[PDB]
């Protein structure tokens, strides 16, 4: 229904300087994506907390609210209410700036996830490449948290956070190059409007590549070494007490949600009940919008579910067993996939 | 927003990089200034590309090759600095005076 | 002149996302206990106090991977416009890019054998 | 590194508090009587504790700087505080915090 | 005289001030870790300046290589060589600075005297948005030898650093 | 010498607040810090094994919001679990004090509130953790039924709700501190590495 | 409910002895204790499973005999009453001294009646008893709930 048009025209009817009107529509989706991001964090926390109890014949929170619905609310409000402590020789500027640096770009990368056509913020012609770029800023914040702490116990485990995050960006890049072949570019709308009746069937290998490189962004118990609670307590996090630890926590879960939404838009699509949709008009547009949003969230939820379900199925790996995936299983296979897709697009340019 | 001040800003980075290149005490702190110089030249190239030669961008490609070679050369430089740290066990660049 | 169309949200969103940490963190100092500075500032070495000296015994075990990452990460920037222009280019640019990739693979094998 | 004796309401160290750090010096012997406010202190009884500490370090100490010895000093202070708290100089705080009678419950001295 | 060209101006001057301040922080601050992080800040601000100049691919690449990879490499190499920075001063510590300063300053003025004297060719035509397909065409039409030859450059650099930092 | 160990008879009493908009927000504050207590995995003896069984699936304590946390700084609670000898006690005060200020304590077991069985004829046990830190809830019993720990947490949760927001002055430390020069001849640390690299392990003497 | 004023304090000042039927989670009752402390009342809970005759520990002076463990042969302490000592250690502007009992189920009818009758005598003194139960925090006078 082009809500931008009516918002600007109704607001341009009582004046308000039409350029200013186009300026004043900016913050609405820019904060709506923050709303759904925070909600996705709350949902991811509650989901992990209840499914990690289902796996174990356990029952998660039910005394917080009805079903633990208000558990991360309690967590966040507490961590606001907690004291913050700045240890003895730690720096004052870098300590309270590390978590901001590792948290910000994950939010900033929500300017590309569609949720529906013309239902996103500012489709960039670069798109996913900007995500691959902004994701490489996190190790700076992690090394900042390591250096800005007298805790050798922390820095010894903050360098290995800039060893895996600096290792699973190359195949993460190659698996999306393999999609940039097909889709005439890099914009998400172009990656997905190429699906009108999915890339997973034609990228059976790059799926594993992207999906192993996304889980291994210092997130999950298959690796999550920099928070290896048993190996060395909380790594770089153990001196962060109040809302700063909440920033780290938030950042992990919101990055997981972003990975799920991004696998959805890349390989499956944030539309397309798998029949060739649009074969069957504002009252119909508001229906297909809801349908596309719903199916997007279905696939994102399935990937969040599988991701949390590996956390309780897959014991961790030291650091050498880890880095012998990168450069020895993900990078050669990503190169092979790239060359394969290139050769097939050269021979069979149809279907790509 | 004009070409002139972009060029002036790049020249100012060039000046500052020279100052850090002559003033440096450490040896890892010199590559930082060198990278600043390379950034300045890239900035000039991108300005020329936007204003002067737009319909076929030709300086952006040259800046891509610049950031490429600068990354590689910084890599090699830090490799050399890691090796001199093995023997002399410092990076005080005023201790590397083997001539009188 | 500005032809990028698709920005003016990146700027404001860089602003609001640089403003959520400083604001959720500024909404903590307004309501929290103050400092407690005597012994809560000490460094966590598992209950015991730190030994002393406090060095790390540095190693190349994390440098070399950053080195090869710089190499193979500079490399990818030469591949995105290749993939994106592969429609327009066709043949004689795939033959001409598998050379690039093969020499890259030779570098990979060199780093692998060591 | 530090050599401390941390009982309840007696914490002894071996450095000099500059602003909240400690900085072990090997000769300053700070003290931190009752940080958690289990007791409500006056100006006199607290001075008696101070003088006990001074004439318990200097008057009887000429041996090594082990934690054994500082722990012994802390024990003598924590018994002196029983004495002050029984005789009735100082008393419990009564505030709406924990109110756990670590030293003793109130008697009547029959 | 407009809102869309005003945001560009304000953003440009903010980014330029950030660049200059952070580069002076790189060069003047005694501690070098702060200099490395401020160098990353310089790289981000320059990547934001490129977007005003219709270069988005190279901007994302600067954010992906320099700050992403090279800056991390510097933050490794710096703790590789930290030993409490115990440096005693030299008598001429000011002298060299002064020399460099005036030299550097002269260059700036000299360059400025060029930048404001020469009649640039502004070429009033709207630039092109597709600044990524065109670079793909140029890697295989015009600038192909640098592509093919930077290949072996990267090979040789790997072979060099791998055998110059090796511990033996 | 009339009422030994006496109470102090305070003045300037507390100046509590009474408006509703603040006391409802106080209820939310307390409910939030209440329903998400994050313990500290602090184990020394079989009280920790009952705490481990409390983690389990016969009856968890994940509900009413408890996450076993590994570091003190993120934590909110030390369920003191085991005996406190005289060689680990500073390794408990340095865990308690090295923690954010709104923090609580539970003392499970009898070997850590009076020394229990080791309250007599022992020469290395601390006869009560209440003379190391301010215990907030006591539950008795060598190994107690770990569902009794949840009774203690019920009883602790109805004490977090008993707090007020304009009353955080009883939450800091006063630091009544002094100094004293001395002469006690410092000795070298005999506690280092050197377990196998020591010359005497690679050396049958003459 | 989700928000409640100060009618609990009026009910308590009126009846003298209430009986809370809170849930077995102990999370939604301390707020009413706060509402009492927000007026001037001072609290002391002392956990009835541990109180004896309740005429010797509250009114009269009784003898506590601590734990000897082979050492320190039997000795008394004679702690003073819980209700004529804290009641005299009040601040100046003190409205009264409420009394909280966490586990009231373990006690019997007789001492419930005694605590109820003890509200009228010994004026500045009130009572509350947390007899666990209902899934919504409701209360009732303690003269009721018995006979
Ligand atoms: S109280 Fe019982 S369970 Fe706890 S440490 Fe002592 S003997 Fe073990």
């Amino acid at each position: 229904i082009d809500l931008q048009g009516q918002f600007i025209s109704a607001l341009q009817s009582l004046g308000l300087s039409h350029d200013l009107a186009k300026l004043l529509w900016l913050p609405l989706p820019m904060l709506m994506m923050l709303i759904v991001a925070t909600v996705g964090v709350l949902v991811a926390v509650w989901l992990e907390r209840k499914i990690s109890a289902a796996v174990q014949q356990r029952i998660g929170p039910e005394y917080i609210g009805p079903l633990g619905i208000l558990a991360p609310l309690a967590d966040g409000l507490k961590l606001i209410f907690k004291e913050d402590v700045l240890p003895a020789n730690s720096d004052r500027w870098l300590f309270t700036l590390g978590p901001a640096v590792v948290v910000i770009p994950v939010f900033l990368s929500y300017i590309i996830v569609p949720f529906g056509q013309n239902l996103l913020i500012s489709n960039l012609a670069m798109g996913v490449f900007l995500w691959i770029a902004l994701s490489s800023i996190a190790p700076i914040g992690l090394l900042m948290a390591g250096y800005a702490s007298n805790n050798k116990y922390s820095l010894l485990g903050g360098l290995r956070a800039a060893a895996q995050s600096i290792s699973y960006e190359i195949p993460l890049a190659l698996a999306v190059l393999a999609v940039a072949m097909m889709s005439n570019g890099l914009g998400t709308v172009e990656i997905v409007e190429q699906q009108s009746q999915w890339n997973v069937w034609r990228q059976p290998i790059g799926f594993l590549v992207f999906w192993i490189a996304a889980l291994a962004e210092c997130e999950r118990l298959p690796f999550d070494l920099p928070e290896a609670e048993e190996e060395l307590v909380a790594g770089y996090q153990t001196e962060y007490a109040g809302m700063k630890f909440a920033l780290f926590y938030l950042g992990a879960y919101v990055n997981l949600v972003l990975s799920a939404l991004l696998v959805s838009v890349l390989y499956f699509g944030g539309w397309s009940f798998p029949i060739p949709l649009e074969t069957i008009n504002p009252f119909l547009q508001i229906a297909f919008a809801v349908l596309g949003i719903t199916m997007t969230l279905i696939k994102a939820y399935f990937f969040v579910f599988l991701a949390i379900l590996l956390r309780w199925t897959v014991p961790r790996v030291r650091i050498d067993q880890l880095l012998d995936l990168g450069w020895k299983f993900l990078l050669p296979v990503g190169l092979v996939n790239l060359l394969l897709t290139a050769g097939l697009k050269l021979a069979f340019p149809v279907a790509f | 927003m004009q070409l002139t001040y972009v060029l002036i800003l790049a020249a100012l980075l060039f000046c500052i990089g020279i100052y850090g290149l002559v003033t440096s005490r450490n040896a890892v702190r010199v590559l930082m200034s060198i990278e600043l110089l390379l950034n300045a030249v890239n900035l000039n190239l991108i300005g020329f590309a936007n204003y002067l030669d737009g319909q076929q961008i030709k300086g952006q490609v040259f800046a891509v090759f610049v950031i490429t070679v600068a990354a590689a050369e910084a890599a090699v430089g830090l490799a050399i600095i890691l090796a001199i740290y093995r023997n002399r066990d410092t990076v005080d660049m005023e201790k590397f005076n083997l001539l009188k | 002149v500005f032809v990028l169309s698709g920005y003016e949200y990146f700027l404001g969103f860089l602003i609001i996302c640089s403003l959520v940490p400083v604001l959720a963190l500024a909404a903590s100092a307004l309501l929290r206990p103050k400092s407690g500075r005597m012994i809560r500032l000490t460094t966590y070495e598992s209950g015991m106090e730190p030994i002393g000296g406090a060095w790390i015994q540095f190693n190349v075990r994390y440098y070399m991977f950053a080195l090869v990452f710089v190499i193979f990460d500079v490399e990818t920037v030469f591949l995105y416009p290749w993939a994106v222009a592969f429609h327009q280019l066709g043949l004689l640019a795939f033959i001409e890019a598998l050379i690039f990739i093969a020499i890259l693979v030779v570098a990979l094998v060199y780093a692998w054998r060591k | 590194m530090l050599l401390k004796s941390t009982t309840r309401h007696v914490h002894i160290y071996a450095g000099h508090v500059v602003d909240g750090e400690v900085h072990p010096d090997t000769e300053t012997l700070t003290l931190n009587v009752d940080p958690d406010n289990e007791l409500e202190w006056n100006e006199a009884a607290l001075a008696k504790v101070e003088a006990k500490f001074r004439e318990l370090v200097a008057n009887a100490a000429g041996e090594d700087l082990t934690e054994y010895n500082l722990r012994r000093i802390g024990s003598d202070l924590e018994h002196f505080i029983r004495s002050l708290l029984m005789q009735g100089e100082i008393g419990y705080n009564l505030n709406s915090r924990v109110r756990n009678y670590s030293l003793g419950i109130p008697r009547v001295n029959h | 005289m407009d809102l869309a060209t005003l945001t560009q101006t304000i953003t440009f001057f903010a980014l330029a001030a950030a660049v200059i301040i952070a580069a002076l922080g790189v060069v003047l601050l005694d501690n070098v870790v702060y200099s490395a992080f401020l160098l990353g800040g310089v790289f981000l601000s320059i990547a934001g300046l490129y977007i005003l100049m219709n270069a988005d691919f190279v901007s994302a690449a600067q954010i992906l290589i320099y700050v992403g990879a090279v800056n991390v490499l510097i933050l490794f190499a710096i703790m590789l060589v930290n030993k409490r920075e115990t440096y005693t001063p030299v008598p001429g510590r000011w002298l060299r600075q002064g020399g460099a300063a005036v030299v550097s300053l002269g260059v700036f003025a000299l360059l400025t005297k060029m930048i404001l004297q020469t009649p640039w060719q502004l070429s009033s035509v709207p630039p092109t948005p597709d600044s990524i397909t065109t670079i793909g065409q140029h890697f295989f039409s015009d600038f192909l030898l640098p592509f093919e030859l930077a290949s072996v450059l990267l090979l040789m650099a790997l072979i060099g650093a791998v055998v110059l930092a090796r511990r033996e | 010498p009339a009422i030994l160990n006496p109470i102090a008879r305070p003045e300037v009493p507390q100046e509590l607040a009474e408006n509703i908009i603040l006391t409802s927000l106080n209820d939310v504050y307390d409910w939030a810090r209440l329903s998400s207590l994050w313990p500290l995995m602090y184990g020394t003896a079989c009280c920790f094994i009952e705490f481990a069984a409390m983690i389990g699936s016969r009856f968890d304590f994940d509900r009413f919001g408890l996450v076993p946390r590994n570091s003190p700084r993120q934590a909110d609670l030390i369920i003191t679990s085991g005996t406190i000898t005289m060689k680990m006690a500073p390794a408990l005060v340095r865990l308690y004090e090295q923690m954010p200020s709104p923090k609580y304590v539970i003392a499970m077991g009898a070997c850590t509130i009076t020394g229990g069985m080791f309250s007599s004829d022992s020469y290395s046990a601390v006869r009560g953790v209440d003379k190391l830190i301010p215990v907030d809830v006591y539950l008795p019993g060598c190994p107690p039924r770990p569902e009794a720990i949840m009774d203690a947490i019920v009883k602790l949760r109805k004490k977090i709700a008993n707090e007020h927001i304009n009353e955080r002055g009883n939450l800091a430390q006063t630091h009544r501190l002094f100094t004293a020069k001395h002469k006690m001849k410092p000795v070298p640390p005999i506690l280092t590495g050197q377990y196998l690299n020591a010359p005497s392990r690679q050396a049958p003497p003459p | 409910g989700l928000l409640a004023g100060y009618q609990f304090v009026k009910d308590l000042e009126s009846a003298g002895a209430l009986a809370l039927f809170v849930p077995p989670e102990g999370g939604f009752e301390g707020r009413y204790q706060r509402r009492l402390r927000s007026k001037g009342y001072t609290t002391l809970p002392m956990s009835a499973p541990g109180l004896g005759d309740l005429a010797a520990y509250l009114t009269q002076e009784h003898g506590i005999r601590p734990a000897h463990t082979g050492k320190e042969d039997i000795r008394v302490y004679f702690q003073p009453p819980l209700v004529t000592y804290h009641l005299e250690n009040l601040p100046p502007n003190a409205k009264g001294l409420v009394l909280w009992l966490i586990d009231g189920k373990r006690l019997s009818k007789q001492e419930f009646a005694y605590l109820a009758q003890l509200t009228q005598t010994l004026p500045k003194f009130k009572v509350v008893v947390e007899v666990g139960g209902d899934r919504v925090v409701r209360w009732e006078p303690l003269a009721d709930w018995v006979a």
